[PDB]
């Protein structure tokens, strides 16, 4: 019973480190212009216009 | 488009030779044994007949159907008038897929050079039912070909019954000319010898590994010797074939090993391919150049020639090991193969009409 | 004097396995180092941590894949598994030919040097794992890394070939004395059915990169087509290679999860000959097919058909494996150790992985998926949850019966659990980007592939750190592993019974199958002296 | 390197299997060139002695510990594979007698001792 | 069409041929899920009721019936997913009268197109080159790496075909929503049809790897009616 | 009314690398006799330029004019 | 003495207490060549991988 | 000399350098080769 | 095993080798090939005598491997019944992987020849390539390779009647008889019209008859090693493997001679 405890809390330090080692990747990112609200707002006017994306759904903001 | 009919073909002869040769692992039994070929014998005429009448594609697919239940009855049979009858069908179903493969082949291909290169190449089957684990895997692989065949022939495009625009020549006709029944002689006189050779060969002297070398051989030979047979003219193959045949039978008697049977079984099986994919193209060559061309009772006379052998061969074998033994009946055997040998060339050039 | 004599002038078959095992080891280092670079890379949108440099994008996945197919998965699973337990479990001495076997293991010291040199002398060899003619010319890489990188192909093929040479003599000749070639366990019929294919494979990519040699340096134009050739030859002498390897890659993975579930469940295989005759279906069907990789290239409308036919029959000899594994665990008594652990963590991954494999079979569909991370994520699944489990099941299998040392097993489960976690985060959104049009072999992808690209690059710091835990599971195995027998139970082979006594159980300890487990741990450097006797 | 056999009752190990000579100008027989272990089968399967048995485990009685059944072997230990008195019935099941314990085969039951030669 | 952020399945269908793509992976996943549940059920089983047992069944090891059930199910499963396989194989081509004919040139990074028709009697064959719009110069609104300055323009409810070559390295022309997916190889033409069923534009990327500059290498094509087409025609 | 080439069932296949050689072929046969105005070998014309890039061709046109080209164009 | 020194030298190679290759008194014709040229070969192929490496030319 | 350190190449117990360092290089050369090769093709070609 | 004293000798029929040096010297000598040609052939070197110590180097490497293996069987005597039956199996699966090398290359014969392509004129052997032709010294190549498959089988009938002067008169005819074959065929690439650039024809002729060449003068070493082993008395009439796989890999050379006349010299069109 003193083991599975152990191999439990033993899993989650190996997640909990390998997402601050990811975190510290993910702020010093190089973030080109077109990934903006106001930049991904214009192109759905473009996409609306050429209907695209008629049956499920035409989206490009993802802030 | 073509070539589904040369994976037809090619299923065809493999499935004709699997459900003659393997029936051991999958006098009585010289009757039993040769109760498929001679109703293949009797039945092959009427085949070229009904091709013309009725259309080449329909007879295939009944073959395979009557070829089918005629296994299925065979699987769970005890009493013998039941499995005589079984393997009656299952031999006049075999004799009409062949001939109408064969003859479709012909049919379509109409280019000289072309029909020597696919029937090197569909003759091929004849050695792999020879060669050939649970085999359930390559029962459905050859389902799932005759299912397109069956898509591509039947159901995307309709079929009628269609009979030929030209009306072909009889089989007397054809019978009475010289030419067609001195090619069938070289493929029968070819095949009767190795024919002859099986039954005998458990008398004399494990047993796979023996006839391996010839299925190994005759793939390559008819491969390679389907295509370049139209530059070095199809009578000296012929000719070279005999030859060899008569000279890797001879080879034999002086073989006093298990062992030393290799080397001369790789020139029987590559003599008889240089035979076949050279001699059988010719005889569709031959109706082109003499008579009207439909295809059917010439192949029909062709299979006869073919089953001819396996239908004499070992019931006469038997006799002539019991009377005089082995090495006198492979001595005649290779004399008569030698001295067929010259008469290949007259066809050099036959007098067109 | 005597250092030199014996691991490096050696003759004993057991001896170049422990070299092959170290050698594999940094091979599937410096792979995984490089992966994570892709990984890292592939992260954003925009020129992250390569600059701008599209040339060492391409070699990185180069390397990748060549040190990984040749340098890490067939020196484990033929050197040191196959040279190792074969002449034990066939009862033999030594193999047959063991200069052969030397000159096999130290041909490959050679091939990693030249391929670590087709990096470093120009921008590099980045052509792909296959190196296809008319992009490997002189008019896109002018320099000595696709040369040097094509001699890393030679030398590993002639490795390869005189292993297999040597695998098969020694199974036909040099068994003991009451054995058939019926009798054999089911890991010496993976060996020889590997080798069989290692023996029809290998002449025709030696012959195609030969003459891709010949057309870059000697201007002999096979595979141009301005002199009267075609590039797609080269394609049909690549991929007759092709499929046969990755069968190669994955038999001798099969038989070892066979004597696992032989042994943690007590239980006998169902269907042996059922078995070994579904492997040689296998490695048969293997030969015949090798097209479906070129489906697009512009074939006839009658050869696609026989291509599907002849790719799904491939199913039904795979099946038997899986559900005769099934019906062996089924009746049995299970105890989770931590081989059994990769063991059902194989049964379920492969399946997963070969579902897909029918899919991308068929021509009409192919032409949705081909060059596609649809084709990535289906050969991760199988190659890296398949036989990467399977090595790691093997080495926790027969580590303490070679080694004599045993090893913590907490670490170990906490090991599996991470590879388990971080493999299927990364290789499952594959299928989303392959399903909504990402291409293959591009460093920077437009805006809308981000999110799953920011979950794929967050499991290869999982697993990386399984890695250097596996590495501090070795260090615990070797430095007071002795005082590791008596913290669990897992190092005993097998259970006491239900009926079986402790007394009785401790007087009769080993019941086996094979001659495996009844040797002294470790074993002796002439193991049969007297020969050994079979009913 | 010393005196030369002429049948295995003289052949006291590899010091014993040289042999004489051939002579100048003819193509040599076996039995005068030939040294190792080659030579020794060699004046093994001239008289009917076969050196290097291959005859399996005895399948007809079964084992009792006061009757075990005797196995050869010139080292303490000896591997032996049980498969069933029928032959075929156990499955393979592998066993170590010793000469200090006797092995006894967890399902069929059978005893084996070891005679030390 | 434009891929999708979070996406989970296929692009949006423009023509019969991507219909029928859809419609046969979506009878093959049904047989695949039901033997994933099958084997995921049958470890359930295993793990909750035989760990830790005391009783072991060592002598059920033979079968007889049970592994004719595991060999002949899987191969109707086979004939069923391979009859509607070869009719979509064979029959949805272009069997009648296609009515144009655009050539889609691979250079090393960029496209050529020629539409190869409407020629005058000096050979004033209409052509145009697509290229990649750079970062730095995109207006306000464009999709990155898949946005061009020139576009292949059709009409709707027409057969087009396209002959695809190279003049380098091995390309391979990909629109995704089309269904079309045919290699360039520097020695020999190769076709591909399409019908378009609504208007709008359509995107795609390169596939076969080319060099450095392979991952900017965009596919477009508007869909324009007939009116607009003989418009656009009289202005190139 | 957009009109181009049709079915040509010598030619079935997804190779129409074969069908430009011929075409070309064909037009400078029936252009070295009959004159080189006349009606049906205006058909032929229209079928190379229809199938093939123009740089081939230019690249023919130039090999027959130095008078290096592969070919059975005489007769 | 004669051409039959066969069983001369196989009472030499028995009982010799040196390796096989290094047996004979001649071997030393053999083994000293090959290991001389063998050390320049590879020291030769180590010098020109690491010059081009660099970038030098010849 | 037949035991259970006997058949390893390399020597793990009465050792005058502790075994952590023959340990801890190889997995470091391991890993940080890779990262050398980019250093050099990076900076072979201008960028940083 | 109830020979008396039985405990001195080996109680199995197989070979444990002894420590030998010559693998790890091997794959040194092909490390140095394998950088060097790719060095040499793109600059960075320029003198090229460092290739041809490589090549030397390895096949002295070979001979020094064969050495060993002669001296473990002629003078220690450690080849029973079963290591034989090993070694003919071993050299039957080098033998068989050796024809699947000339399997490819025909292959890309049959790939091209069948189905030519545009940038050729339709045609083999294309225009402005005069082929060599058949009625011609290739034909006395094919006599002497069929006379020398003949003289071998004197020497190997020879050696089974005792008779010394019969064996050696026939390995020293099939040895003058296979230098002819490459004295005949290195005046057959000097007076030949067409070279390895000149076409994809020319190409692949001088890569399927180019592998024969190079695996013919293997023949001539082995062969040399058969006559000189016979002439110092080291053959006896039962145990004789030397020849056994000459025989077995002269007859192959043959056959495949047989294929590369019909297909390569005889069949153009
Ligand atoms: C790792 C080894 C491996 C394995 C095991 C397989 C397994 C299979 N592979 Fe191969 N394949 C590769 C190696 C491998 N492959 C690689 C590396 C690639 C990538 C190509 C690259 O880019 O170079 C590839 C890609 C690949 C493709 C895509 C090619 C392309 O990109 O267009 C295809 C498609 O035909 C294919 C075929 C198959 C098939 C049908 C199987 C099948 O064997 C899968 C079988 C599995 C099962 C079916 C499970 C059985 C379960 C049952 C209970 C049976 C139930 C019965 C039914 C399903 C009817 N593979
Ligand atoms: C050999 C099989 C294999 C393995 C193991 C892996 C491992 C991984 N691969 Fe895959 N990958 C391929 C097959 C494989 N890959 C191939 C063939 C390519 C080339 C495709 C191309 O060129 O077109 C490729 C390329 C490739 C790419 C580049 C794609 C491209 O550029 O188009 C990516 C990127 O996401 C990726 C993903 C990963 C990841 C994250 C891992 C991670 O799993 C890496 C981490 C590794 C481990 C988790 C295992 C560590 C192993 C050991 C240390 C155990 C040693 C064993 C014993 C002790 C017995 N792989
Ligand atoms: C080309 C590469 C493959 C060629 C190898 C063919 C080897 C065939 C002969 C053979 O199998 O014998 C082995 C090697 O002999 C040999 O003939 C040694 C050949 C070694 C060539 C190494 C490749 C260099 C390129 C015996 O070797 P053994 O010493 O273990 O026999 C120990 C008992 N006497
Ligand atoms: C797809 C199927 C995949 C199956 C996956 C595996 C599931 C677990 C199987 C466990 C093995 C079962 C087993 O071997 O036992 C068999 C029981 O038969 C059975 O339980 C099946 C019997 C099939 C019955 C079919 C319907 C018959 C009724 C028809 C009415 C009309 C025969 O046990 P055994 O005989 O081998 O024991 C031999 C004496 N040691
Ligand atoms: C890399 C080039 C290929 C490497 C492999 C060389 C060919 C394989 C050699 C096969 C030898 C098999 C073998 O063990 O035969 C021994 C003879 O060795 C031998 O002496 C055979 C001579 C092999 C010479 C190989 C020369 C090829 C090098 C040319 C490269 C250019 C037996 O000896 P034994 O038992 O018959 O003696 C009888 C005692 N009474
Ligand atoms: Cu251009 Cu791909
Ligand atoms: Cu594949
Ligand atoms: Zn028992």
């Amino acid at each position: 019973k003193e083991d599975k405890l152990y191999i439990f809390w033993g899993t989650v330090i190996g997640i909990v480190i390998s997402a601050t080692i990811f975190g510290a990747f993910r702020y010093n990112r190089n973030v080109p212009k077109t990934m903006n609200r106001e930049w991904q707002a214009a192109s759905d006017e473009y996409l609306k216009s050429k209907n695209a994306e008629p049956f499920t759904g035409y989206s490009q903001i993802q802030s | 488009s073509r070539k589904l009919i040369l994976f037809i073909v090619f299923l065809a002869l493999l499935l004709d030779n699997m459900l003659l040769t393997v029936v051991v692992p999958i006098v009585q039994v010289g009757l039993l044994f040769a109760s498929k070929a001679t109703v293949q014998l009797i039945t092959n005429p009427f085949i070229g007949l009904l091709t013309n009448r009725i259309g080449y594609p329909i007879p295939i697919f009944a073959g395979f159907c009557i070829m089918f239940v005629s296994t299925i009855m065979f699987a769970f049979s005890s009493s013998y008038a039941f499995l005589l009858i079984a393997r009656s069908l299952q031999g006049i179903g075999s004799s009409c897929s062949s001939v109408a493969g064969m003859g479709m082949l012909a049919s379509v291909y109409t280019d000289d050079e072309e029909r020597g290169n696919v029937m090197g190449i569909a003759l091929g089957g004849l050695a792999m039912g020879v060669l050939v684990g649970k085999t359930a895997p390559f029962l459905v692989l050859a389902a799932l070909v005759l299912l397109d065949g069956a898509i591509q022939l039947f159901v995307l495009q309709p079929s009628r019954v269609q009979p030929e625009s030209q009306k072909g020549t009889p089989l007397t006709t054809l019978l009475k000319d010289p030419y067609i029944l001195i090619a069938a002689g070289s493929i029968c006189f070819a095949n009767m010898g190795i024919a002859m050779l099986e039954p005998a060969l458990p008398i004399w002297m494990q047993l796979g590994v023996a006839f391996l070398p010839a299925s190994i051989s005759y793939l390559i030979g008819t491969n390679i010797f389907g295509i370049l047979a139209h530059k070095m003219g199809r009578w000296l193959c012929a000719l070279l074939g005999m030859i060899i045949v008569g000279v890797s039978i001879l080879c034999i008697p002086f073989a006093k090993n298990i062992y030393g049977l290799i080397a001369p079984n790789f020139g029987v099986g590559f003599a008889i391919g240089m035979v076949d994919s050279s001699m059988m193209p010719i005889m569709g060559y031959l109706v082109d150049l003499r008579h009207v061309s439909v295809y059917g009772s010439v192949y029909a006379i062709a299979d006869v020639a073919f089953c001819m052998g396996y239908a004499i061969g070992p019931s006469a074998g038997g006799a002539i090991a019991k009377a005089i033994g082995f090495p006198w009946l492979m001595t005649i055997i290779g004399i008569i193969d030698i001295l067929f040998a010259p008469l290949c060339f007259f066809l050099r050039s036959p007098p067109a009409k | 004097m005597n250092y030199i004599n014996r691991w490096l002038f050696s003759t004993n078959a057991k001896d170049i396995a422990v070299l092959y095992f170290i050698f594999a080891l940094f091979c599937g280092l410096l792979g995984s180092i490089m992966s994570l670079i892709l990984r890292l890379e592939l992260s954003a949108p925009g020129n992250q941590i390569l600059m701008g440099n599209h040339q060492l994008f391409n070699v990185v996945a180069t390397a990748h894949a060549v040190l990984m197919v040749f340098f890490l998965v067939m020196p484990a699973a033929i050197g040191f598994f196959g040279n190792y337990l074969l002449p034990l479990m066939i009862g033999a001495s030594d193999m047959s030919f063991a200069r052969l076997n030397n000159i096999s293991f130290w041909l490959l010291p050679p091939a990693l040097v030249s391929l670590l040199a087709s990096a470093l002398i120009e921008n590099g060899a980045g052509t792909g794992w296959t190196v296809y003619p008319p992009l490997a010319g002189v008019q896109s890489h002018s320099g000595p890394s696709v040369d040097l990188a094509i001699f890393a192909l030679h030398l590993t093929s002639i490795s390869s070939l005189l292993g297999a040479i040597n695998f098969i003599t020694t199974t036909l000749n040099m068994r003991t004395i009451g054995m058939t070639m019926s009798k054999l366990p089911l890991f010496v019929w993976a060996v020889v059915f590997t080798s069989i294919l290692l023996l029809l494979s290998l002449p025709v990519l030696s012959a195609g990169v030969t003459l891709l040699l010949l057309d870059r340096n000697f201007n002999t134009s096979f595979f141009e087509p301005a002199g009267g050739g075609d590039p797609i030859l080269y394609q049909h002498l690549f991929w007759f290679f092709g499929h046969p390897e990755v069968y190669i890659l994955i038999i001798p993975g099969f038989g070892i999860i066979s004597h696992i579930v032989s042994t943690y469940s007590k239980k006998p295989v169902f269907g042996a000959i059922g078995m070994v005759y579904a492997m040689g279906s296998i490695g048969f069907l293997g030969l015949l097919v090798w097209s479906h990789h070129m489906y697009t290239v512009g074939l006839d409308v009658d050869s696609r058909a026989y291509f599907t036919s002849a790719t799904m029959v491939i199913a039904v000899p795979t099946g038997i494996k899986i559900f005769s594994w099934l019906a062996t665990l089924y009746g049995g008594s299970i105890r989770y150790t931590t081989p059994m652990l990769y063991a059902f963590a194989f049964l379920f991954l492969f399946t997963v992985g070969g579902l897909s494999g029918v899919v991308l079979s068929n021509a009409s569909l192919d032409i949705a998926f081909h060059d596609t991370y649809y084709v990535i994520g289906h050969f991760h699944y199988v190659l890296s949850l398949g036989a990467v489990f399977s090595l790691f099941a093997g080495y926790y299998y027969w580590s303490p019966l070679i080694t004599g040392l045993y090893y913590n097993n907490n670490l170990a489960n906490i090991q599996f659990w991470l590879l388990f976690i971080g493999t299927n985060v990364t290789f499952f959104p594959m299928h989303f980007l392959g399903l909504n049009g990402m291409p293959r072999r591009i460093p920077d992808y437009p805006d809308a592939f981000a999110g799953w690209n920011a979950i794929s690059s967050f499991g290869s710091l999982i697993s990386i750190i399984s890695v250097i835990l596996f590495a501090y599971v070795i260090y615990d195995q070797l430095v007071n592993g002795l005082t590791n027998k008596q913290l669990s139970t897992n190092s005993l082979f097998k259970n006491p019974d239900f009926i079986e006594s402790n007394i009785i159980f401790n007087d009769n300890s080993i019941k086996s199958s094979s001659i495996d487990f009844l040797l002294t741990s470790p074993p002796l450097p002439h193991t049969f002296n007297t020969p050994a006797i079979q009913s | 390197q010393f005196k030369t056999a002429t049948s295995i009752a003289e052949v006291e190990g590899l010091e014993n299997l040289v042999g004489p000579g051939a002579k100048t100008g003819t193509v040599p027989t076996d039995l005068e060139q030939a040294t190792g272990l080659e030579r020794y089968e060699l004046l093994g399967k001239l008289e009917g002695i076969e050196v290097f048995d291959e005859t399996p485990l005895e399948a007809v009685r079964k084992g009792t510990m006061k009757d075990p059944i005797l196995i050869d072997s010139y080292d303490d230990y000896r591997y032996v594979g049980c498969t069933g008195v029928p032959a075929d019935s156990h499955n393979i099941e592998w066993l170590k007698p010793t000469t200090e314990k006797n092995a006894r085969c967890w399902e069929c039951g059978s005893v084996y001792k070891l005679n030390f030669l | 069409d434009v891929p999708t952020p979070w996406g989970i399945f296929f692009q949006d269908s423009a023509t019969p041929n991507m219909e029928g793509i859809i419609e046969l992976h979506n009878n093959i996943m049904f047989y695949l899920v039901l033997i994933l549940t099958f084997v995921s059920y049958i470890l359930y089983t295993i793990i909750y009721n035989y760990s830790n047992a005391t009783i072991v069944h060592k002598y059920m090891n033979h079968g007889q019936l049970i592994e004719i059930v595991w060999t002949t199910l899987p191969a109707v499963i086979l004939l069923i997913i391979a009859f509607p396989s070869f009719i979509l194989l064979y029959l949805c081509d272009e069997v009648i009268s296609p009515a144009m004919t655009i050539k889609a040139i691979g250079l090393q990074w960029y496209w050529k197109y020629e539409y190869s028709d409407f020629i005058n009697d000096d050979g004033e064959i209409v052509e145009f080159e697509s290229y990649v719009i750079p970062e730095e110069l995109l207006e306000d609104g464009q999709l990155r790496l898949l946005d061009v300055d020139a576009s292949v323009v059709v009409p709707v409810d027409t057969h087009i075909r396209f002959i695809v070559s190279s003049a380098d390295v091995i390309h391979d022309f990909c629109v995704p929503a089309l269904g079309v997916k045919v290699d360039a190889s520097p020695g020999r033409l190769n076709q591909t049809s399409a019908l378009i069923q609504r208007e709008g534009v359509y995107y795609g990327q390169c596939s076969e790897l080319c060099g450095v500059m392979h991952s900017a290498m965009p596919i477009k094509i508007e869909a324009v009616s007939l009116y607009e087409f003989i418009n656009w025609l009289d202005e190139q | 009314e957009l009109k181009t080439v049709g079915f040509d069932a010598r030619f079935p296949q997804q190779n129409q690398t074969k069908h430009c050689y011929q075409s070309y072929l064909d037009y400078h046969k029936c252009i070295t006799v009959k004159g080189e105005d006349f009606a049906p070998c205006k058909v032929f014309w229209k079928t190379y330029n229809s199938l093939c890039p123009s740089a081939w061709v230019e690249e023919w046109d130039e090999q027959r004019e130095k008078g290096i080209f592969p070919g059975n164009l005489k007769v | 003495t004669a051409t039959e020194k066969i069983i001369e030298l196989q009472k030499f190679y028995q009982s010799t207490n040196k390796p096989i290759y290094a047996a004979h008194p001649r071997s030393k014709y053999y083994l000293i060549p090959y290991f001389g040229l063998l050390g320049v070969s590879v020291a030769a192929t180590l010098f020109y991988t690491g010059r081009a490496c660099f970038g030098i030319k010849d | 000399d037949v035991g259970p350190y006997s058949n390893l190449p390399f020597k793990v117990k009465n050792r005058r350098v502790p075994y952590a360092v023959p340990h801890f290089l190889f997995f470091a050369i391991g890993m940080g080769i890779p990262f050398f090769a980019c250093y050099v093709q990076l900076k072979r070609s201008g960028s940083i | 095993m109830r020979i008396q004293n039985r405990e001195n000798l080996q109680l199995f029929p197989f070979h444990l080798v002894t420590n030998s040096p010559w693998p790890l010297t091997t794959s040194l000598a092909l490390m140095s090939l394998a950088l060097t040609l790719g060095l040499t052939m793109h600059g960075y070197i320029g003198n090229h005598l460092w290739l041809f110590l490589a090549i030397s180097l390895v096949l002295s490497s070979i001979f020094l491997w064969v050495r060993d293996v002669v001296i473990e069987g002629t003078y220690l005597g450690d080849h029973t019944i079963a290591v034989r039956k090993g070694l003919n199996i071993g050299f039957m699966l080098f033998v068989l992987s050796e024809i699947l090398i000339f399997a490819a290359l025909f292959w890309s014969y049959f790939h091209s020849a069948m189905g030519p392509t545009i940038e050729i004129g339709c045609q083999w052997p294309p225009v402005g390539i005069t082929s060599i032709k058949p009625t011609e010294l290739p034909l006395l190549n094919t006599i002497i390779l069929l006379a020398s498959g003949a003289t071998v089988t004197w020497a190997h009938h020879s050696i089974l009647y005792k008779d010394r002067q019969g064996t050696l008169v026939g390995l020293f005819i099939t040895t003058l008889l296979i230098i002819l074959f490459v004295g005949c065929q290195v005046l057959e690439y000097t007076w030949a019209t067409f070279t390895i650039a000149d076409s994809v024809f020319g190409s692949i002729f001088y890569a399927g008859t180019g592998l024969h060449f190079i695996h013919m003068v293997m023949l001539i070493v082995m062969l040399a090693i058969c006559y000189a082993r016979m002439y110092f008395y080291h053959f006896t009439s039962n145990h004789h493997l030397g020849l056994e796989t000459t025989i077995l890999y002269l007859h192959v050379l043959d056959i495949i001679w047989l294929f590369l006349y019909i297909v390569f010299y005889w069949w153009g069109c």
